[PDB]
């Protein structure tokens, strides 16, 4: 008689197919965040190698007084 | 004029007892399936949120480096222009 | 002696349950003073059929070949009917006293012979009416 | 007679020379600090990337349980219908 | 010594710039590891992204076998 | 007889910290002989450093559905908020003896279910109140 | 240097389904007594808070600045669910007449940084593998 616990099945299946869709969204937006950071690292090394040359082309000195 | 019932008495009791069990064992597995699917898909959603945190809290670290790289370019150029005479 | 009863069992799918059919009895036991009896069939589903499982037929007068021709319904699934057992009893209705026990029969897994063969061929043959003759006794 | 190759040094007057000796250390100290500051920034981004890999591997191994669970459930539902038609 | 002809001498300091070469070497090396993770982070996502689509097939197949069993 | 508690979170950029709001509780567990309880809510942020990060509400008298409607503040940067968790505890204030433990709930990155989703939607939505319910456990 | 280092070995066995924390030996510990030595014992804490069975301690060594424990401990947890957790390793000097003196500590987990974080990383990557590394006590 009390088969109202069957509604739990359709309630779980509704959430299973729903959370799975959220997994699809989380994984896609996660890749967009990394692809943005991956193109940011390539932008950091250009500003990092520029600091290295600005140091080597400045830390070369023989103008000292004895 | 074939034959009377032979070994049919205990055979019928096996076909009826299993029909009671096999019909309700399928319904019990259908209940365990939805529960097992929840305990796995939900736990994978929690792992995806913890990853979204450490990933988004990493992009702010790369922003501190990039903006930190440009802050050093200022102090390097300010030291070169100041070093003239 | 003690009588024989004709029972028709069928599990209806569109109606959703077993259709028990009490048809006719032949040479029932004499349980009165006039030599005849006032019989009536009382079938009971004993395997924990909770609410109202005791269907009774109308009481026939002084008779020797009672033709009930009444059918009864039991709203139960085909799965849970296998673990069931139908007890079919025949009594003699008395005026101002308790009813005498004429005969009785049992159909189900606990039964055997023609009684188990009848309960088996109905669960195997759905939407089919299976009627056989059973012998009544104590 | 000497010929060198800024050039000064004869009588005591205005210095204007200690600066070129001090301004060189300022550029040198800010250069060492710059190399130290860049090392702190990239090292912290390295650890931050490690803290993200352990989360991707956590979600990856958890996705294996979800995929293996769907296979275990698929087999169990098949055994439910397989034993229902042969024994009944 | 004294007033000879054509000579020189070593100041005689019997620096802190070996760090600058050491740090910038460690800076440029770790940046190579930042690309190493970022690329391996994307390969793992693409693996998991295709893995989700593979789960969605088996997730809908289990749903149909449940509906075709519970009537 | 565990109950729920309404919690509202928001990161105020003007104030520069976290605004934890305890609104009310529903169907709290009774811890007094009179069938009711004297409930109040404690707050304790994860102490990554050493300082006083405690907050307590006022003590309602004889009720299982209190109505605090209070708010509390924690001066912590948004960047350093993900590395911490908030411990929400409900106690039954007793006068003579020590207080009883009714329910509890932790919100952080190490949490699970809605206890984690609530803490995440605040790290992604700044200057926006996020009020949701949470079930109290042991 | 300063307060010394500790040799810790981490391993996750899938046959047992838990982390195997191993405290092998310590070197150059801080002397917290008046006799010039110390009585060291390593305490392990792997939980953020309410832990029922997460406090593990080694046996107390007698008057030693370079102890050798050669012990292993087992934490029961799900299949590689130690990302959210962080192991806190502490070294103490046992005092009979007063409170124990704190020598040094160590933190292994996602909250860690540098050599401590990398040791926790390589433990979760390679399963059924024993990874050991030295760590400087405190900062
Ligand atoms: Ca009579
Ligand atoms: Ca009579
Ligand atoms: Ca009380
Ligand atoms: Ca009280
Ligand atoms: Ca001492
Ligand atoms: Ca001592």
């Amino acid at each position: 008689s009390e088969f109202a616990r069957e509604n739990e099945m359709d309630e779980n299946l509704e959430q299973v197919s729903g959370i799975i869709g959220n997994l699809r969204h989380m994984a896609l937006d996660m890749g967009n965040e990394i692809d943005t950071q991956n193109r940011q690292i390539d932008r950091i090394m250009e500003k990092a190698d520029s600091n290295k040359t600005r140091i080597d082309e400045a830390n070369q000195r023989a103008t000292k007084m004895l | 004029g074939g034959q009377q019932m032979g070994r049919g008495s205990e055979f019928m009791r096996n076909e009826l007892e299993e029909m009671q069990r096999r019909a309700d064992q399928l319904a019990d597995e259908s209940l365990e399936s939805t529960r097992r699917m929840l305990q796995l898909v939900e736990e994978s959603k929690d792992a995806g949120i913890r990853t979204l945190v450490m990933l988004d809290e990493q992009g702010e670290q790369l922003d501190r480096v990039e903006e930190g790289m440009n802050h050093i370019n200022q102090d390097m150029k300010e030291a070169e222009k100041n070093l003239k005479d | 002696e003690r009588g024989k009863i004709l029972v028709s069992l069928m599990y209806s799918t569109q109606q959703g349950g077993l259709i028990v059919g009490i048809i006719r009895c032949v040479h029932l036991a004499a349980m009165d003073a006039n030599g005849y009896s006032d019989p009536f069939v009382k079938l009971w589903l004993k395997p924990d059929m909770g609410k109202k499982a005791k269907h009774k037929t109308q009481i026939k007068k002084k008779t020797l070949n009672p033709e009930f021709n009444e059918e009864f319904f039991y709203d139960i699934k085909h799965s849970d009917l296998a673990k069931k057992s139908l007890d079919i009893s025949v009594w003699d209705y008395d005026i101002g006293k308790s009813n005498d026990y004429i005969g009785g029969c049992q159909l189900g897994i606990s039964a055997k012979g023609e009684r188990l063969k009848h309960w088996y061929e109905c669960l195997k043959n759905k939407d089919k009416k299976i009627e056989r003759w059973h012998q009544l006794q104590n």
